């Protein structure tokens, strides 16, 4: 319960949540 | 890719590290 795979748009969620200043670029196809 | 595989495999926090600028 501390690591599960995020799916849809909340994939893009564990990024900005560990992100954050830094910030991240997300890619759906590549 | 990176991004695919965090839902139906697995995503690395240093690739998350990679995701983020």
């Amino acid at each position: 319960f501390v690591n599960q795979h995020l799916c849809g748009s909340h994939l893009v969620e564990a990024l900005y949540l560990v992100c954050g200043e830094r910030g991240f670029f997300y890619t759906p196809k590549t | 890719g990176i991004v695919e595989q965090c839902c139906t495999s697995i995503c690395s926090l240093y690739q998350l590290e990679n995701y983020c600028n």
